[PDB]
């Protein structure tokens, strides 16, 4: 209902008011009534990095390493008006002993793009295990030979090409890996223009009908911001209306707590107005 | 495990 021009006026009003932040604060963090059981089974507990960030049973990724478990969710953002779905797999920064499962997901679905929205360590703590090798070095995870063929960077992110080799069959798979390093946990990007640049890079790398694997440390805060922003941009180019609270709810229905702080939400809303006004 | 839930 209503238009792009109209939703954007509505969004601006709500930022100025500000009712958008109130409604965000009132939005549920977990979808009422969705079971979270497998993630808390005894054999699975230590495969979670955070005790409070767990996948729903219904949307959790099933390992075709088979009847195993991983802290990862399917997250599909439908833009019905454009007949469009942007598939994601949203996951935590792997643990030393869950690395093998992380590469199993990438291999089972032949994901070609990985987006990592965290540094490995932050403020005295480990936020993610380094599951890829620093060249020249090479590493093995659960029957996968991983080598980093290429490294380049901007001020905000590192772009890496990786080669994944099945050690049984000798089959090879290539993956693009993007690590945004200028975006602290529980916060906003250090630079908004780099962020928008980055998100457009991600969209241009996206393969249709193939999920993009997106993670940060917990896989809900900064990933949620990124999924909202990519959704908004697909809508803007198609002159379709944008309702960021509907976008966040639809994410939260598939993985709990996406877009963690009010500051993150306020940030992505302002970026959405920014992109719209500069393309007008 | 530390908790990832914060305030702000």
């Amino acid at each position: 209902a209503d238009t792009l021009e109209g939703s954007m006026a509505q969004l601006k009003k709500g930022l100025e008011s500000g009712t958008v932040l109130i409604q965000f604060e009132q939005l549920y963090r977990k979808k009422p009534g969705l079971a979270i059981t497998f993630a808390k089974l005894p054999q699975n507990l230590d495969k979670n990095r955070y005790k409070d960030v767990l996948p729903y049973d219904t949307t959790r990724v099933l390992l075709q390493g088979n009847e195993d478990y991983i802290n990862a969710s399917y997250v599909n953002m439908e833009i019905p008006a454009a007949n469009l779905v942007n598939k994601y797999i949203a996951t935590q920064g792997p643990l030393p002993h869950t690395c093998a499962q992380f590469w199993q997901v990438v291999w089972d679905q032949k994901l070609s793009l990985i987006v990592m929205l965290t540094t490995l360590t932050e403020r005295g703590r480990t936020k993610c295990h380094q599951y890829w090798p620093d060249p020249p070095d090479v590493m093995n995870h659960g029957g996968f030979h991983i080598q980093c063929q290429s490294e380049d960077c901007t001020i905000a992110y590192v772009s890496r090409e990786m080669l994944v080799t099945n050690t049984q069959t000798g089959e090879e798979h290539t993956v693009t890996h993007l690590q945004y390093v200028a975006w602290p946990a529980h916060g906003v990007p250090d630079d908004s223009s780099d962020f928008l640049e980055f998100v457009n890079y991600v969209r241009s790398l996206r393969v249709d009908s193939e999920p993009v694997l997106v993670h940060s440390s917990a896989g809900i805060g900064r990933t949620g911001v990124l999924v909202t922003m990519e959704t908004a941009m697909c809508l803007t180019e198609r002159n379709l209306p944008i309702y960021p609270l509907d976008i966040v709810r639809k994410m939260r229905d598939q993985r709990a707590m996406m877009v963690q702080t009010s500051s993150q939400y306020k940030f992505v809303c302002e970026a959405i107005l920014r992109v719209y006004e500069e393309g007008l | 495990m530390t908790g990832y839930v914060v305030t702000r």
